[PDB]
């Protein structure tokens, strides 16, 4: 700007972030737990304790 | 006497176990004292018989 003369932005923009698409992961073992969190599972080990 | 002692000890245990997996540091502190006192209680036998906790021969003794 200091040597030449610009004009209103017709563009507006700015750094932003690019990553690749997440995808289907391929499932783990020991994705059978996933339905419940692992809190349930702890307290459902120690409720059949108690019982 | 001697029946009713396994349960109390190793549900006390179980107590320490819960409190170390549900990681509550506190009290775990507070109850491992006594789970170790159970321990040595349990596998000492300063009874010079070493067959049973409680033996009637030496029950009876004031001390």
């Amino acid at each position: 700007e200091e040597v030449i003369d610009f004009s209103k932005p017709f563009m507006s923009l700015g750094i932003s972030i690019m990553i690749k698409k997440p995808q289907k992961s391929k499932p783990g073992v020991f994705s059978f737990l996933d339905p419940l969190a692992y809190e349930i599972w702890m307290c459902i080990v120690f409720a059949y304790i108690g019982v | 006497l001697r029946k009713l002692v396994v349960p109390e000890y190793s549900i006390h245990g179980l107590f320490c176990l819960m409190f170390l997996c549900a990681a509550e540091w506190v009290t775990l502190g507070l109850n491992i004292p006594l789970l170790f006192y159970h321990l040595w209680r349990y596998f000492h036998r300063p009874a010079d018989g070493s067959e049973v906790m409680y033996d009637a021969v030496s029950i009876m003794n004031a001390d």
